């Protein structure tokens, strides 16, 4: 079968990196690279047939060897954040043996950080008190917890062109609940 | 003519419309390395050396022949249903080794210029049909895109018994008997 | 392009589903796949010229067929909780190049009484953040829904807006120790402070819920969790 | 080991005496010269016995052979995926499978069986591989008699060859007839005498 390393890869915007795909099949007919967003279907990228073949498209480059395959990324963007899938086709079956993928996350560079926690106005159809942790760095951890629900770093809309700021949300219907520090720490 | 040291035929794909039959086989220098039993999905190598070291996924044949069947349907309509024209085969019978009575040998019935590849090959011993010791080669390819099939009969040479190779083809107006005697 | 039908589907144990996939025009091969967590993408079978030309390691209850228009169906008899997955469909000319579709999201439930429509609520921006940042952030809470068949979208003055939108990747499990837990999703829409303080502007958070259809029965006391749009709106304030 | 492969068959354009029959053939011909230093892939598309479309690695694209495959050849050239995969089978199929011919086929060396028997004199050289063989007839003091009849190289179809040379001479009571046979499997030639 085939295995890709690393399984997860979080890197800041601008830094280059390389993805690995090690395969062990008999009678290789072609190695495929794919890109998949969480709810979407896989997006085609490359198809490598022979060893030593280099095929480069936009800020991506796919290299094939007799033992593994590399997918290099040059100056990635937040859109490049996806699960990059590697597949091989071997033998007489036209199926695709996919790897487990590389969960790539490219975090945007926040220019002017200013972390603050606000409490938004209550709703007329909800008994919760929502807190907003916003305007923090790209490399900040958000952990949940008891009966207090805490979200994670939201992912900006793919078609968004303004207001690029990370925001976390916590809420609870407890009376002994305050937005003072329902979240985590500033390292 | 393409001059080469070794001419390989990694994919003799055949599909015909008669009784939907087909064949997949690889050839090297005119010798059949293997064929794929499309019914059993099995790769049958033709040498012990090949079975010991060589490997071939029989699924490739079933996948490739499925496209052969598709392409045949498009050219049938494109060629105004130009059907295949039969050919008169060339039947030759001989022995693999010099024949001495009592010492076993095998009779080789070569049937050349086969087209279309639909043939019936029988061995007759004193009029009666032979059942045991009868092997057969696949349809081998030729540069003119006809075929030749070789049948084998392992026998015990006796001056009492005589053998005939019976070949039946559409290009023949009658079944062709080729006689052989010690 | 490749089209898969339906996009979301819900069925109980023991029943069956039939998923459709229309390949790209001019393509003749259709490959089926299953995407589960922990097992990844797994090959079902491939169809060519209305016959199954290739097959995977799935049991016999995973079957399918292909029609003259190269369109394929796949059927899964006797559904199972482990069969919940995203069923992808790869279209190919025949052998070279495979284009996947959007996929059919199937969720097998123990019983239809575990399906719940979401409760959507918007939260108006805080005056504290308007004075400090000259910006306003709204928060939308769609909570208490099962399964994960939800699409959240923001709407400003009748038109859908993507700029300034920031939604959580996956929902939040309200009962993290349960498998049939209700989910909660959050999203933010940050606009200019002058925009929110304009009382003529209209803000709406829309949550499309994919649930039961008309073909499904309901014996519970509450309402049938049909496929519905749940939304909450809020005008500006001066 | 390594699983071998065959060339892939490209899909086509559209999506009274004896019974009629319609034959389709696909031939993936790999040509080798001087090891793998000169390899060439030629895929042949046959309807009945008419080669209408073919791919040549020396050409690089599909070319129509007869007026029966201008639609097909132009269809496979417009599909970039089919073109890149066919050009790759020079390494994926031809060069890949030839590695196992070095380990199996190109090492096969079966020694021929040389017998002499009247029919005048017939020297049967049977069951040998590969095809290269050299059979001379000699009478007495190294007299290579040229008045001989030799069959063409006979292919038995079981990875063995056979050739039957025949000599017509007037044998006196004190002659000697020897059959001189050379084969790459023999370090020294095989000689068989006669009265
Ligand atoms: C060839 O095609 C046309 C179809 O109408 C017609 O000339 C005829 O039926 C076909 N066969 C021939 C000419 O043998
Ligand atoms: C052999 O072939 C001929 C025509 O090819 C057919 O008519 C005959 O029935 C066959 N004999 C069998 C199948 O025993
Ligand atoms: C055969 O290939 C070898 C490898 O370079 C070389 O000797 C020569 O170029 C080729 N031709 C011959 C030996 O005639
Ligand atoms: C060479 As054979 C008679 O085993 O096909």
């Amino acid at each position: 079968q085939v295995t890709q390393s690393p399984e997860a890869l979080r890197l800041q915007e601008g830094e280059s990196s390389s993805l690995n795909c090690s395969y062990t099949v008999s009678g290789l007919r072609g190695l495929f690279w794919y890109r998949q967003d969480p709810g979407k279907g896989p997006e085609f990228l490359f198809t490598l047939y022979s060893a030593g073949e280099e095929k480069e498209k936009e800020r991506l480059k796919a290299t094939l060897t007799k033992k593994e395959s590399f997918l290099h990324i040059t100056a990635p963007k937040p859109e490049d954040s996806a699960t990059y899938l590697c597949a091989v086709q071997a033998g007489g079956n036209n199926r695709l043996a996919f790897g487990k993928g590389n969960q790539v996350v490219v975090i945007p560079n926040i220019q002017n950080p200013d972390p603050a926690v606000y409490q938004l106005r209550d709703s007329k159809s909800s008994d919760k008190s929502v807190c907003l942790f916003t305007d923090f760095d790209s490399q900040t951890n958000v952990s949940q917890s008891s009966d207090v629900y805490i979200t994670d770093k939201c992912v900006l809309d793919m078609r968004s062109m303004d207001f690029k700021s990370n925001s976390a949300v916590a809420w609870s219907n407890k009376s002994d609940f305050a937005c003072a520090n329902a979240f985590n720490n500033s390292i | 003519d393409i001059v080469a040291d070794h001419v390989a035929s990694y994919g003799v794909n055949l599909y015909q419309s008669y009784g939907p039959s087909g064949q997949y086989s690889h050839e090297f220098d005119g010798d059949e390395e293997f064929y794929v039993d499309l019914e059993r999905k099995e790769t049958v190598w033709q040498l012990p050396l090949f079975r010991r070291f060589r490997r071939f996924d029989p699924q490739f044949a079933l996948t490739n022949i499925a496209v052969l069947k598709h392409n045949l349907n498009c050219v049938i309509k494109r060629s105004n249903s130009t059907a295949a024209t039969n050919e008169v085969p060339e039947v030759t019978v001989f022995s693999k080794s010099p024949v001495t009575l009592g010492q076993p040998n095998t009779l080789i019935c070569l049937v050349d210029n086969i087209f279309p590849p639909v043939v019936n090959i029988t061995w007759l011993s004193n009029g009666h049909s032979v059942t045991e010791g009868v092997s057969e080669t696949s349809f081998l390819s030729k540069s003119d895109h006809s075929f030749f099939k070789i049948s084998y009969l392992t026998f015990l040479p006796s001056a009492d018994e005589i053998y005939d190779c019976k070949v039946e083809h559409w290009g023949l107006d009658e079944p062709l008997l080729k006689h052989w005697e010690p | 392009g490749v089209t898969q039908t339906p996009r979301y589907l819900i069925k109980t144990r023991g029943q069956q589903v039939t998923l459709s996939c229309s390949p790209i025009s001019g393509h003749r091969s259709v490959s089926w796949y299953q995407q589960t967590p922990g097992q990844g993408l797994q090959f079902l079978f491939e169809y060519f010229s209305e016959t199954q030309r290739n097959k995977g390691n799935f049991p016999g209850r995973f079957s399918g067929r292909q029609f003259s228009n190269s369109r394929s169906e796949m059927n899964v008899s006797t559904l199972e909780l482990g069969d919940s997955a995203l069923y992808l469909c790869a279209s190919s000319l025949e052998r070279d190049g495979y284009t996947f579709g959007s996929g059919t999201r199937l969720t097998v439930v123990e019983d239809l009484n575990k399906v719940f429509p979401p409760e959507v609520a918007v939260f108006e921006p805080s005056e504290a953040e308007i004075s400090h940042t000259q910006k306003a952030t709204l928060v939308c809470l769609a909570t208490g829904f099962f399964p994960d068949h939800v699409e959240l979208s923001w709407w400003v003055n009748g038109k859908e807006v993507h700029s300034g939108v920031c939604t959580d990747p996956q929902p939040l499990k309200e009962q993290p120790a349960l498998n049939d837990s209700r989910y909660a999703l959050s999203s933010r829409l940050r606009v200019s402070a002058t925009f929110w303080q304009n009382p003529r502007n209209h803000f709406r958070c829309q949550v499309q819920f994919y649930g039961l259809s008309e073909n499904d029965e309901w014996t519970q006391d509450r309402a049938k969790p049909v496929t519905q749009i749940v939304s909450a709106e809020a005008w500006g304030r001066a | 080991g390594q699983v071998e492969l065959g060339g892939g068959n490209a899909v086509e354009v559209c999506k009274r005496d004896s019974p009629e029959d319609f034959v389709y053939q696909f031939k993936g011909m790999c040509y080798f010269t001087n090891g793998t230093e000169r390899v060439r892939l030629v895929t042949r598309y046959i309807y009945n016995r008419e080669e209408y479309a073919r791919f040549d690695s020396d050409v690089g694209v599909y070319r129509a052979v007869t007026p029966l495959g201008p639609p097909a050849a132009e269809y496979w050239n417009s599909q970039k995926e089919v073109l890149e995969r066919t050009r790759a089978e020079l390494d994926t199929v031809c060069r890949h499978n030839y590695q196992l011919e070095l380990r199996t086929t190109l090492q096969r060396r079966v020694e021929p069986t040389v017998t002499i028997s009247p029919s005048l004199l017939v020297c049967s050289v049977t069951d040998f591989y590969p095809a290269q063989i050299k059979v001379r007839w000699f009478r007495n003091d190294q007299e290579e008699t040229t008045g001989v009849v030799s069959t063409p190289l006979i292919r038995n179809g079981d990875w063995t060859f056979q050739i039957l040379v025949m000599l017509e001479m007037t044998p006196q009571r004190g002659d000697v007839y020897t059959c001189h046979v050379e084969h790459p499997s023999l370090q020294n030639p095989i000689i068989v005498e006669w009265r």
